């Protein structure tokens, strides 16, 4: 796989070997399959839903 | 009941547009078929802004799409949403740009905006108030740097009463990727002083640091450099889209950040940009949340406030949250920063909060400020303008296709008279 | 959509376009007999109803020694029965028997058959030209073919790729004046001009790919190859692209100064090539390095003025920048002072092709440097040395002044160089 | 809120702090994944985890510790073995090359490349905070990154925080054995900066805790995972009274108060008791009275010191379990009748004692019993200024004729420094019988 040595933040790697190792070798390169970005950035837990607790809605219930 | 037009120019519009309506596709939920997917019911409250609604069910959306070349239209429509973009939208050449300015401007350019012009007043008059503008390019290129500031002057005077925001992708010293770039920067910063309202100035070093020391990636691709001012870009307008205990559209924004017309380059910042290890292992609370706004060194221009004062500064804030805690935060900022911000004038910072938070994620935020260390972008272009301009270097190029010096030779001095007026109110 | 028109002139030209083409077939999977086994090529291969593609090209050549197996070998029939010019007597290295009356006999054929692929086009981008200095037809029906088309086609596109003449051996003694006599209409009549040296391919070849003992074949395939790297824009999808009018304009300062060096990195043989990493900083070093130029001249002497740079393959563009920035770190490369920024780059997905029975390795990236340097004046210099002393006595005079044109057209050509000189050591003042 | 910072530096700090921390997730309840069985999850109002865990709000509970070296083997495997998922991941620190037993090289030269990001990660621990009580800091004298780094550590967090307790436990080169050969020389050049830059230091041997590990464990040939057990028992037994409800509750600002008679005389011994294994507890009797008087056993000390030699200054006893006050006020006259235990004429009272309500833990594979009630012992004795001897002896035979030197000053001290940290141990050694003196 990929981060095997200690060197060269191989913490990343290990912890981001699952997202990052889904072809297999019908591509080309890292590169070449994620030109439009990684697939999970800026959160986790990809499946999440939209809240739906507006404060209004929250604050002012049927008594 | 407010639309928002998007303009994309040049094959660095072309890639961020993609990036820009995946990303609130994905915030909306929409498919790349076309039909919503989702869950919730206050997505569809305000669904007009982007995307106009036709037979089936299908939304689609606002968004013209331009390029003197066909190379990059069928890599946009061979994209994971490249489905939803209507056809009728794409306005291609069939000869390329060079990296000119005067190519895209005066000779090449001449002819294709009397398509594009069709096309946006086909689409503008379609909708009951549009709210305004919005354009992404690339001032490095022949395209979207010459093209697109000849839809900067005949937009401005064809809608007068209407706003105009540009996210701009300034060059770099460093990311010198173009040998005639100081003459399509100088050439284009000159024609889009006087024509427009918000500017957002987006340069790559930022975004290559951002993705080397703040998120520990490895393989920093276009696609991940594009989510990070993607996001930017659906932070700033979530106010018009949804709820919350503070509005503030594009127009109240401009009020307070814009305190007259020739001080209007910003400089933007994101929020929450942590690395994919160190997700779990920290506290997303509000001033862990703002002590990394007002750092440099996520923030997405190649400029240092320290070396500069800040003159007004804003934050949209979006999920839930106590609105003592963003008070306590911005005042202390204010009052431990007193050398880094101005003092003739008072209450420099502007606040707003919404309710929605994006996908994933519980609460973010989007920093839009300007200041007077913009004008270090500025003197870096001039002085690398100056320094080839004496001995006419590339000007064959330019003086071969019906410009004339003197479009030159009063570039430089307005844009010289800008950086002189951005120093006194230091 | 976007195409360009090859046009290769003499027996360099054709023997380059017999290498090349076939690396064209390779990249797009065309078989020799013409046709797919099972829309990019449409760069240089034209569609038909009966699904053949017929490449866009043209050979002239004024001898039909070479093209003959052309016309007979594997690609007989990929290639048009038409876009194989081929004349009745060969010019015999002489300059004047190419441009004044052999060259006049079959120019109306080539420009006949020029406006009839012409037609075909619905965007055109440009015209390549390949050719050599030294023979008789390179030298004279080029200059030909160069002054007729910009009458016939106004601000198209012409770029060149030129055998020049070595400074220390060559394959014939008149050559000096057939290379003094081309650069009076190529000066003027050219956008740009790229320059390779036939014995600095010999020195590349045998100090990296272990080949101490070359041929043709073998410089052509690099040669191709140069080629191949630069019009991969133009087919395959990239994270940026570039254009036959992008690095003309981003290489040519002035309209006296349109000769640039090429670069190719990296060069390494099968055997070799597992052993060491090949990484991006590694590869595009190696392109800076003086011993590994495709022209005999020293850029250390010289000043930069403008570079270049396409790189193919796995290339993330954050390894690129960090490279730039090394190598504008150190003093060894130096630059003009009125090119602040001078770098232009280009990035493809696509990694090269290797050849059956060839002598490249199969690589993951690879870069190609399209340089403009202040140094060739010193190769245009040392051949002023030769030209001196050739005319002194005036040696190899009479076929020129009998054959048609007039002896003082060898003062103007030697004058309007000598002002050319003066031009590139004033623009190589700081 | 009442909260402590521990930090481990060099190899035996990091060794110690991998078999403590797994002491304090099983007293806690906390999985080595990093989170609270979802079996018996409740919300109850609980802060006794506060003392070492931070909560998220995902309710992962993530330690305040920070782990220091200069060399990555003895990090990596923390990092890859079966608490990966607890420690945070910048939390600890690993350098490039290590000390290799030089003090110059851990003081000087290397030491100094990586202070800026240490302090930078305690201020960012310590601004999550509320009310902070001190620091533990786990080194060992003879190794050159615990003797040179924790050094310049100390004195670089008193110019930072002004007056805040430092708890400092060290282990120390065994008087008659050892696994290396200039280490007394590492154990001179760290303690003239422990001396004034630490509040109280207390005080391990290796050597000793064979003995009681041979003895009362019967363990013939023990290992480190073994020896580590006791080390983060003692410290467990320390940190109880913040964690668990008792009748007496010490602080750490409190015992230090009790124990430092004068600013020279910090440096106290550990004594743990019963310990016992898990076959011969069956047959004996455990209450209070035999488990308060094997502690004052010369035998069972951590250190090879003899009591009898030397005289009593002050003890804390701190109990754990089924422990009422009577017992123990009846046992303790007990132990000052005894002729053989004495006592300084000026200290009339030495005794604190403290209880505290929840029995000692086991860990799965251990090798202590499941007891009942325990007491650890905190003395001052004067019994040390032969510990100090014994390696005197050992550095003036060294230093006859320059041996191991040039390698110390090749790296940019001076030579002087040794003759300064001589001459001060002889006067701190001079202070131990004048206070001595009846
Ligand atoms: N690199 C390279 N150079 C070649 C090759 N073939 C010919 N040349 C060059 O061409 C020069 C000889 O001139 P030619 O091209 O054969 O002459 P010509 O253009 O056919 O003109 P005429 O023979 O007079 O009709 C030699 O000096 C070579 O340097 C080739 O395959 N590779
Ligand atoms: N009690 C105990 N002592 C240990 C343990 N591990 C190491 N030590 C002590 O550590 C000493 C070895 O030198 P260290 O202090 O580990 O050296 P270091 O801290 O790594 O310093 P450098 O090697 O220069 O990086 C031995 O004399 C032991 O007494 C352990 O697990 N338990
Ligand atoms: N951040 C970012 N910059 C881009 C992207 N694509 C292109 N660029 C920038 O755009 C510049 C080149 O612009 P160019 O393609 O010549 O513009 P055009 O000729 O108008 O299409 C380069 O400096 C790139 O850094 C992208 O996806 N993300
Ligand atoms: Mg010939
Ligand atoms: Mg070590």
């Amino acid at each position: 796989p990929r981060g095997q040595c200690l060197l060269y933040n191989w913490e990343e790697e290990r912890a981001t070997n699952h997202l990052d190792q889904v072809p297999s070798m019908q591509d080309g390169s890292e590169s070449f399959f994620f030109r439009h970005g990684h697939r999970g950035l800026l959160t986790m837990q990809l499946k999440s839903p939209m809240p739906s607790s507006t404060t209004q809605k929250d604050s002012y219930q049927p008594p | 009941m407010r639309e928002i037009v998007h303009l994309q120019a040049g094959q660095c519009g072309n890639q961020i547009g993609a990036k820009f309506w995946e990303v609130i596709s994905d915030e909306h939920g929409i498919d790349p078929t076309g039909t919503y997917h989702g869950d919730s019911d206050l997505q569809l409250e305000r669904i007009n802004v982007y995307y106009n609604e036709a037979t089936g069910g299908k939304y689609v959306p606002r968004a013209v799409l331009v390029d003197l070349e066909p190379g990059t239209m069928d890599s946009v429509r061979s994209g994971p949403f490249g489905q939803i973009f209507r056809p009728d939208n794409f306005v291609f050449g069939q000869s390329g740009a060079g990296n000119n300015w005067a190519k895209g401007h005066y000779t090449e350019g001449a002819e294709l905006v009397d398509s594009v012009l069709d096309v946006v007043r086909k689409e503008a008059e379609s909708c009951d108030c549009l709210q305004g503008f919005q354009l992404t390019h690339s001032l490095g290129g022949g395209t979207g740097s010459g093209m697109g500031t000849l839809l900067i002057s005949k937009i401005r005077e064809e809608y007068p009463d209407r706003i105009m925001n540009t996210f701009s992708v300034v060059p770099s010293p460093k990311v010198s990727d173009t040998v005639v770039e100081p003459y399509n920067a100088t050439l284009s910063v000159h024609q889009l002083v006087e024509n427009t309202d918000e500017t957002y100035c987006i340069d790559n070093e930022a975004l290559y640091d951002i993705c080397f020391r703040t998120l520990k990636l490895t393989t920093p691709t276009y696609g991940d450099l594009n989510h990070l001012v993607s996001a930017t870009m659906s932070g700033v307008t979530t106010c018009l889209r949804f709820p919350g205990q503070l509005n503030a559209d594009l127009r109240k924004l401009a009020v307070n950040m814009v305190p007259f017309p020739r001080l209007h380059f910003f400089m933007p910042g994101f929020a929450p940009l942590t690395s994919r290890g160190s997700q779990q292992y920290r506290a997303l609370t509000v001033p862990e949340l703002t002590q990394q706004m007002f750092d440099a060194k996520n923030m997405m221009a190649a400029c240092d406030p320290r070396h500069g004062r800040y003159l007004t500064v804003a934050a949209v804030f979006r999920g839930r949250m106590s609105m003592k805690e963003v008070d306590e935060q911005m005042l202390n900022v204010q009052n431990k920063n007193s050398s880094y911000f101005v003092e003739w004038i008072p209450n420099n910072v502007k606040t707003a909060v919404c309710d929605i938070p994006p996908r994933g994620l519980k609460m973010s935020a989007t920093f839009i400020g300007n200041s007077t260390a913009i004008q270090e972008l500025f003197k870096r272009i001039s002085e690398q303008f100056t320094a080839m301009f004496r001995r006419k270097a590339f000007l064959h190029w330019y003086t071969g296709e019906g410009m004339d010096e003197m479009e030159f030779t009063e570039a430089e001095s307005n844009m010289n008279d800008l950086v002189s007026e951005y120093q006194q109110y230091q | 959509m976007r195409e360009c028109i090859s046009i290769h002139v003499g027996q360099a030209g054709v023997q380059i376009g017999n290498a090349c083409w076939e690396l064209y077939c390779l990249e797009h999977g065309i078989q020799p007999d013409g046709q797919m086994p099972s829309d990019s090529f449409n760069t240089f291969f034209s569609e038909t109803g009966a699904g053949k593609h017929v490449p866009r090209a043209v050979f002239v050549d004024l001898e039909p020694t070479v093209i003959d197996e052309v016309r007979t070998g594997t690609y007989r029939q990929l290639f048009h029965p038409e876009q194989l010019i081929t004349g009745k007597e060969d010019a015999a290295n002489n300059y004047a028997r190419g441009h004044y009356t052999i060259g006049k006999e079959i120019i109306d054929l080539v420009l006949d058959r020029i406006r009839k692929l012409a037609d075909q086009c619905t965007g055109l981008q440009g015209f390549l030209v390949f050719h050599s200095f030294g023979g008789g037809t390179g030298s004279g029906f080029t200059s030909l073919l160069m002054e007729r088309l910009s009458v016939d086609y106004g601000k198209k596109s012409k770029l060149e790729f030129s055998i020049y003449p070595a400074p220390q051996v060559s394959t014939a003694v008149v050559e000096p004046y057939n290379s003094i006599l081309t650069t009076h209409t190529t000066l003027e009549h050219s956008d740009c001009a790229f320059m390779v040296d036939n014995e600095a391919i010999y020195d590349i070849c045998r100090r990296n790919l272990d080949i101490e003992r070359p041929t043709y074949t073998n410089l052509n395939r690099l040669i191709g190859q140069i080629v191949s790297s630069i019009t991969a824009s133009l087919r395959f999808d990239g994270a940026l692209n570039v254009d036959l009018t992008e690095f003309q304009t981003n290489l040519v300062p002035y309209p006296r100064i349109h000769f640039p060096l090429a670069t190719y990195a990296p060069v390494i043989s099968a055997e070799k090539a597992y052993h060491e990493q090949l990484s991006v900083a590694e590869i595009t070093n190696a392109c800076f390095e003086p011993a590994n130029q495709m022209v005999k001249c020293d850029p250390r002497h010289g000043k930069y003025m403008a570079c270049c740079l396409l790189y193919r393959g796995d290339v993330v563009p954050k390894d690129v920048n960090a490279a730039i920035a090394t190598i504008k770190t150190k003093r060894t490369i130096q630059f003009v002072d009125w090119c602040p920024t001078g770098f232009k780059v280009g990035i493809n997905y696509q990694p090269p092709t290797v050849v059956p029975g060839g002598d490249l390795a199969k690589v993951q990236r690879a870069v190609c440097m399209l340089s403009n340097t202040t140094a060739i004046a010193e190769a245009w210099a040392r051949l002023d040395h030769k030209f001196d002393l050739m005319y002194a006595k005036r040696a190899f005079v009479h076929w020129y002044v009998g054959e048609g044109m007039e002896e003082g057209e060898f003062s103007e050509a030697r004058e309007d160089m000598a002002a050319l000189e003066k031009d590139y050591e004033e623009v190589g003042v700081d």
